[PDB]
C-alpha cells in the first residue's frame, strides 16, 4: 500500500520518495488512523517543498482529520510562516474550526507566532470567532497579558 | 546550617549560573583566581557558604557543572571566573538532549546522572553542616529540565533533611520560538511540585518585557535578559551571604515563605530596573523602591500582584538609608495595599536591610512574593501545553524515548490542580 | 541555697549575657570572675573556686554557635564554665518541632549532664531560672523539652522562667504564634513561676522613656536585664521579701496554672536627663499602676489582682511607702479577687539601682518593681491565641511541624489548653 508509505515520507521531509510514491498512483488524500492525511504531517513537521508538491497533485488543502484539524490549523500551532503563506494560497479556510472550537488565529495566538497571527488577520481570520468555553483570540491575548498579541489583533 | 551545594544544569543552568559567581565573587571580594581582593570582613564572614577555602587563601565556589551538551563545558571555562570552578566539578555528556525532556530525564540524562551524583557527594561529605542544593536551569529544554528534574529527586533520596532550592526558568514563545517548551516545563512542574522545597520562577516572559519595553532594548540578548537574573539572584541571596539579624539560611526562609509544601513558587521583583552599561543618577529614595518592588512591572514572572493575594513577601533593602523610614514605607504598603495580603497570616510581610549595595547601585530593593497571582504563569504554560498535545504533535519523540502517553495526562493534571489549589487560598477569608 | 539559671537560644543568650553582666556590677565582680570588695548571699548565683573566683551558675545553650560564640570571645570570655556554654550546630529553624523533636534530641543529654554538674556543687540547691524566647524554634522546642526532662530528673526544684513573648516590631518568623502556644502548652505544668516579656512594650517604653527612635536588641536587653535583675536581687541579697524561689509562688502564685505575673518597673530615664529631679516614692509607686510602664501590654483596671509585690531599692524610707500605698488603696479602683487579702507585700533594698556603663537608662536614687497577678495578663494569651487560630483555621504552615517528629492534633491539644487558661482566668475574674 503506497498510502501508507506516502503518509511516512510527508511526515519524514522525504522529498524524492514523495515524488515516486505518487508516480506509482500513491493514493495523495491517504489518511492515517486519525484521518491525517499527508498535507496535514507535511504541515506539522514543516516540509515546505512537499506541501508544495502535494497541492499540485490533488491534495485536500482543507481535509479535516478526526479532531477537525485543517492543515492550516496545524501549521498555525507550530509556526511554519511559509507554509501558512501557500496553504492559503491555495485556499485554506482562514476560519475552519476544529472539535475544540480553534481556528487557526486562536492557536497562532496561543503559541505567540506573532508574525502568523498578522498574516491570518490579513486573510480575514475571524476575531469574534468564539472556542468552546467562549474565548476569541482576543481574549486569550487579555487573559494572557499578552501585549503585544493584543495590539496586533486592535487593528 | 553553613553551606550551599549549587548545581547548574543545562545551557540556561550554566550560563545564569555562571553569571550569579561573577556577580557575588565581585560582592565578595573574590576574584577569578580565587584570591580576596576585598575591603571589609563583611565580606568574609559568610563567604563559606557557598565557597570552599583551599590552599594560601583561595576560595573555590561550591558548584557542580552539567549538561549533555560539551559545547557547554568550554562557554563556561572562557568565562571570566571560568577557571575558579573545580576542574572536577565539570560533569559533562557526548551530546545534547535536543530540547527532548525524555532524553534527559529518561535516557541520556539518566546515564549521566550518577557521575553527577559523585560529585555531590564529595562536596556534600566536606560540608561542615549542609543546609541544602540550589539549582539552576530552564524548563523549556531538556537536559535542565529533564535532567535537572531527576536529579533533584535523586539528590531528595539521599539528602532527605536537605533543602532544595531551585532557580527555574520558565520558557516563553517571545524568546524561544521552539514549541516544545511548553511540554518541557510542564513535565518539570510536575516534578518541582513534588520534590523542591523553595522554587523561584524567573519567566522569561517577563525578562523579555522589562528589557523591551521598560528598558527600550528593542532586540533584547540573552545577556540583557540574565542581567536581570544575575541582580534578582544576588538579591535573593543577600540575606544568606552577609550576616543578618534575621538569621537567613535555606530552611528557615522555606518555614516563613511556604505556608502549604506545594505552594512553593515565588515571584521574584528588583529595583532598580537598568540596562547594563547604562549608569543613572538614580538614588532612588526608599519611598521610589517601596513602590517600585510591589509593581508589576518590576517582577520576574509575568504575573499581575494585583490579580492575587500574597500569602506572605519577603523584601530584602540593600545599601545605606534610613530604617525608620523603610519601616514607615513598608507599613504604608500594607495599609493603603491591605486587600492584596491575605489577612489570616499576620504580619506576612518582612523586611531586611543590608547595608552593601549590590555593585554599581547605592540603593536597592529586592521582592520574594509567594503570590497567588503565579497561577498567571503556571495557565499561560497549561495552555500552551494543552494547545499541543491535543493535537498530539511531536509526541512520538517522548514516547519513542520510552517515556508514556499518561505522564502528560499526569503532569497537565498536576499543573491544574496547583492552578486551583492557588485559586482556593486567593478566594479563602478570614471569617 | 543556690539558683542555676539556664539560657536557651538567642534571645535567652542574650538577655542572659545582659543580667550577669548586671550582676557582676551589683556585687562588686569583675569580667574574670575577682572579686576584692569581700568574700555571702550572691553564692546563691555565684560559686566560688579555690582562687577567689566567682562563677555564674549559669548554663547557656543554643541549638547553633552565632551567639554563644561571642560570649566565648568577648568581654565575659572568662566569667563562666566554659562547659556550661553549649552549642549544636544546626539550629531550630524557627520550628518547635525541630527544637523539641528532631534537632534538640541531638544535645538533651549532654545538656542535662552538664546541668547536672552545677547541681552536684550545691549544697541546697532551690531550683531554676530559665530564659527563652517563645518566638523561636530553639527558645520554644528545646525549652519545653529542657522542663520535661527537668521535672523528671529534679521533682522537689521551683523551676521559673522569664519569657519572651512575641512583637511585630521585631519578630524573626510568620510562625512564632505557633510556637508561642505550643511552648506554654507543654510547659505550663513543668514551671511554677513565668515572668513573660513583651517585646512589644519594652519596645515602647525605649521609644517613649528613652527616646530611641529604633530601639535594636541591645536597647531591649540592658532595660529587660534591669527589670530581671530588680526581679532576682531578692535571691542575691539579704531582705525579708521573696527570699527563695518557693517564697516566689506562695506570694505571686495562687493555683499553679495561672502562674505569669505582670512586672511594672519605674522610673525609667534617659541617660542623657543625668540631671533630672529625683522622684519621690510616691511618684515610682504611682508610677507601677500606669499600664505604660507594664513589662506586658494590657489594661490591669480591665481585671482583678490576685497577689502584689513592691520591690523597692535605693533611698527609700518605709513610711513612705506605707503612706504612697495608703493614697492607692484610696484614689485607685485597684480591684482584688475576695479570697486574696487586699494588702501589698514589701520589700526595701536600700542600695541604689546600678545601671550599665553602654547603657540608656539614667541613674537613680530609688526604684521599684511591682509584680502583680492579674486577670488582666490573660490579654496577652488572647492576642497569641487569635493569630494561632487565624493561621491555623487554614492549617497553614502546619505541614513544617508534622515533617519534624511531631503529630497534627498537639496543635489542637495546645490550643485547647490556651482555651482552659483563657477561662481560668475568666473564672477568677
Ligand atoms: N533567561 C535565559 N534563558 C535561557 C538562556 N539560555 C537558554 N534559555 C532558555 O532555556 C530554554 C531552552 O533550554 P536550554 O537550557 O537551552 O536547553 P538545555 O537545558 O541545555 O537542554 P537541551 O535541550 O539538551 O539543549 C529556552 O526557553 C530558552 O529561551 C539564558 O542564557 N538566559
Ligand atoms: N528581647 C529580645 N528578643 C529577642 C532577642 N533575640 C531574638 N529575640 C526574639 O526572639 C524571637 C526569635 O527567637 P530566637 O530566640 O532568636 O530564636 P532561637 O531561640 O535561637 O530559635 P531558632 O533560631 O529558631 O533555632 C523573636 O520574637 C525575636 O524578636 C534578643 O536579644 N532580645
Ligand atoms: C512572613 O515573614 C517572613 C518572611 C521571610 C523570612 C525569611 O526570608 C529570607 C529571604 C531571603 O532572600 C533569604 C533567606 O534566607 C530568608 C530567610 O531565611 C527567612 O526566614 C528566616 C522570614 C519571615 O518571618
Ligand atoms: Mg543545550
Ligand atoms: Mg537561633
Amino acid at each position: 500500500d503506497l498510502g501508507k508509505k506516502l503518509l511516512e515520507a510527508a511526515r519524514a521531509g522525504q522529498d524524492d520518495e514523495v515524488r515516486i510514491l505518487m508516480a506509482n498512483g500513491a493514493d495523495v488524500n491517504a489518511t492515517d488512523a486519525s484521518g491525517l492525511t499527508p498535507l496535514h504531517l507535511a504541515a506539522t513537521y514543516g516540509h515546505l517543498e512537499i506541501v508544495e508538491v502535494l497541492l499540485k497533485h490533488g491534495a485536500d488543502v482543507n481535509a479535516i482529520d478526526i479532531m477537525g484539524s485543517t492543515p492550516l490549523h496545524l501549521a498555525a500551532l507550530i509556526g511554519h510562516l511559509e507554509i501558512v503563506e501557500v496553504l492559503l494560497k491555495h485556499g485554506a479556510d482562514v476560519n475552519a474550526v476544529d472539535t475544540w472550537g480553534d481556528t487557526p488565529l486562536h492557536l497562532a495566538a496561543i503559541m505567540g507566532h506573532l508574525e502568523i497571527v498578522e498574516v491570518l488577520l490579513k486573510h480575514g481570520a475571524d476575531v469574534n470567532a468564539q472556542d468552546k468555553f467562549g474565548k476569541t483570540a482576543f481574549d486569550i491575548s487579555i487573559d494572557n497579558g499578552n501585549e503585544d498579541l493584543a495590539e496586533i489583533l486592535q487593528k | 546550617m553553613r553551606e550551599i551545594v549549587h548545581i547548574q544544569a543545562g545551557q540556561c543552568g550554566n550560563q545564569i549560573g555562571a553569571k550569579f559567581w561573577e556577580v557575588i565573587s565581585d560582592e565578595h571580594g573574590i576574584d577569578p583566581t580565587g584570591s580576596y581582593h576585598g575591603d571589609s570582613d563583611l565580606q568574609l564572614e559568610r563567604i563559606n557558604v557557598y565557597y570552599n577555602e583551599a590552599a594560601g587563601n583561595k576560595y573555590v565556589p561550591r558548584a557542580i557543572l552539567v549538561d549533555l551538551e560539551p559545547g557547554t563545558m568550554d562557554s563556561v571555562r572562557s568565562g571570566p571566573f571560568g577557571q575558579i570552578f573545580r576542574p572536577d566539578n565539570f560533569v559533562f555528556g557526548q551530546s545534547g538532549a535536543g530540547n527532548n525532556w525524555a532524553k534527559g530525564h529518561y535516557t541520556e540524562g539518566a546515564e549521566l546522572v550518577d557521575s553527577v551524583l559523585d560529585v555531590v557527594r564529595k562536596e556534600s561529605e566536606s560540608c561542615d553542616c549542609l543546609q541544602g542544593f540550589q539549582l539552576t536551569h530552564s524548563l523549556g529544554g531538556g537536559t535542565g529540565s529533564g535532567m535537572g528534574t531527576l536529579l533533584i529527586s535523586k539528590i531528595r533520596e539521599e539528602y532527605p533533611d536537605r533543602i532544595m532550592n531551585t532557580f527555574s526558568v520558565v520558557p516563553s514563545p517571545k524568546v524561544s520560538d521552539t514549541v516544545v517548551e511548553p511540554y518541557n516545563a510542564t513535565l518539570s512542574v510536575h516534578q518541582l511540585v513534588e520534590n523542591t522545597d523553595e522554587t523561584y520562577c524567573i519567566d522569561n516572559e517577563a525578562l523579555y518585557d522589562i528589557c523591551f519595553r521598560t528598558l527600550k532594548l528593542t532586540t533584547p540578548t540573552y545577556g540583557d535578559l540574565n542581567h536581570l537574573v544575575s541582580a534578582t539572584m544576588s538579591g535573593v541571596t543577600t540575606c544568606l551571604r552577609f550576616p543578618g539579624q534575621l538569621n537567613a539560611d535555606l530552611r528557615k526562609l522555606a518555614v516563613n515563605m511556604v505556608p502549604f509544601p506545594r505552594l512553593h513558587f515565588f515571584m521574584p521583583g528588583f529595583a532598580p530596573l537598568t540596562s547594563r552599561g547604562s549608569q543613572q543618577y538614580r538614588a532612588l529614595t526608599v519611598p521610589e523602591l517601596t513602590q517600585q518592588m510591589f509593581d508589576a512591572k518590576n517582577m520576574m514572572a509575568a504575573c499581575d500582584p494585583r490579580h492575587g493575594r500574597y500569602l506572605t513577601v519577603a523584601a530584602v533593602f540593600r545599601g545605606r538609608m534610613s530604617m525608620k523610614e523603610v519601616d514607615e514605607q513598608m507599613l504604608n504598603v500594607q495599609n493603603k495595599n491591605s486587600s492584596y495580603f491575605v489577612e489570616w497570616i499576620p504580619n506576612n510581610v518582612k523586611t531586611a536591610v543590608c547595608d552593601i549595595p549590590p555593585r554599581g547601585l547605592k540603593m536597592s530593593a529586592t521582592f520574594i512574593g509567594n503570590s497567588t497571582a503565579i497561577q498567571e504563569l503556571f495557565k499561560r504554560i497549561s495552555e500552551q501545553f494543552t494547545a499541543m498535545f491535543r493535537r498530539k504533535a511531536f509526541l512520538h519523540w517522548y514516547t519513542g524515548e520510552g517515556m508514556d502517553e499518561m505522564e502528560f495526562t499526569e503532569a497537565e493534571s498536576n499543573m491544574n490542580d496547583l492552578v486551583s489549589e492557588y485559586q482556593q487560598y486567593q478566594d479563602a477569608t478570614a471569617d | 541555697r543556690e539558683c542555676i539559671s539556664i539560657h536557651v537560644g538567642q534571645a535567652g543568650v542574650q538577655i542572659g549575657n545582659a543580667c550577669w553582666e548586671l550582676y557582676c556590677l551589683e556585687h562588686g565582680i569583675q569580667p574574670d570572675g575577682q572579686m576584692p570588695s569581700d568574700k555571702d548571699s550572691f553564692n546563691t548565683f555565684f560559686s566560688e573556686t579555690g582562687a577567689g573566683k566567682h562563677v555564674p551558675r549559669a548554663v547557656f545553650v543554643d541549638l547553633e554557635p552565632t551567639v554563644i560564640d561571642e560570649v566565648r570571645t568577648g568581654t565575659y570570655r572568662q566569667l563562666f564554665h566554659p562547659e556550661q556554654l553549649i552549642t549544636g550546630k544546626e539550629d531550630a529553624a524557627n520550628n518547635y518541632a525541630r527544637g523539641h523533636y528532631t534537632i534538640g534530641k541531638e544535645i538533651i543529654d549532654l545538656v542535662l549532664d552538664r546541668i547536672r554538674k552545677l547541681a552536684d556543687q550545691c549544697t541546697g540547691l532551690q531550683g531554676f531560672l530559665v530564659f527563652h524566647s517563645f518566638g523561636g524554634g530553639t527558645g520554644s522546642g528545646f525549652t519545653s523539652l529542657l522542663m520535661e526532662r527537668l521535672s523528671v530528673d529534679y521533682g522537689k526544684k521551683s523551676k521559673l522562667e522569664f519569657s519572651i513573648y512575641p512583637a511585630p516590631q521585631v519578630s524573626t518568623a510568620v510562625v512564632e504564634p505557633y510556637n508561642s502556644i505550643l511552648t506554654t502548652h507543654t510547659t505550663l505544668e513543668h514551671s511554677d513561676c513565668a515572668f513573660m516579656v513583651d517585646n512589644e512594650a519594652i519596645y515602647d517604653i525605649c521609644r517613649r522613656n528613652l527616646d530611641i527612635e529604633r530601639p535594636t536588641y541591645t536597647n531591649l536587653n540592658r532595660l529587660i536585664s534591669q527589670i530581671v535583675s530588680s526581679i532576682t536581687a531578692s535571691l542575691r541579697f539579704d531582705g525579708a521579701l521573696n527570699v527563695d524561689l518557693t517564697e516566689f509562688q506562695t506570694n505571686l502564685v495562687p493555683y499553679p496554672r495561672i502562674h505569669f505575673p505582670l512586672a511594672t518597673y519605674a522610673p525609667v530615664i534617659s541617660a542623657e536627663k543625668a540631671y533630672h529631679e529625683q522622684l519621690s516614692v510616691a511618684e515610682i509607686t504611682n508610677a507601677c499602676f500606669e499600664p505604660a510602664n507594664q513589662m506586658v501590654k494590657c489594661d490591669p483596671r480591665h481585671g482583678k489582682y490576685m497577689a502584689c509585690c513592691l520591690l523597692y531599692r535605693g533611698d527609700v524610707v518605709p513610711k513612705d511607702v506605707n503612706a504612697a500605698i495608703a493614697t492607692i488603696k484610696t484614689k485607685r479602683s485597684i480591684q482584688f479577687v475576695d479570697w486574696c487579702p487586699t494588702g501589698f507585700k514589701v520589700g526595701i533594698n536600700y542600695q541604689p539601682p546600678t545601671v550599665v556603663p553602654g547603657g540608656d537608662l539614667a541613674k537613680v536614687q530609688r526604684a521599684v518593681c511591682m509584680l502583680s497577678n492579674t486577670t488582666a495578663i490573660a490579654e496577652a494569651w488572647a492576642r497569641l491565641d487569635h493569630k494561632f487560630d487565624l493561621m491555623y483555621a487554614k492549617r497553614a504552615f502546619v505541614h513544617w511541624y508534622v515533617g519534624e517528629g511531631m503529630e497534627e492534633g498537639e496543635f489542637s491539644e495546645a490550643r485547647e489548653d490556651m482555651a482552659a487558661l483563657e477561662k481560668d482566668y475568666e473564672e477568677v475574674g
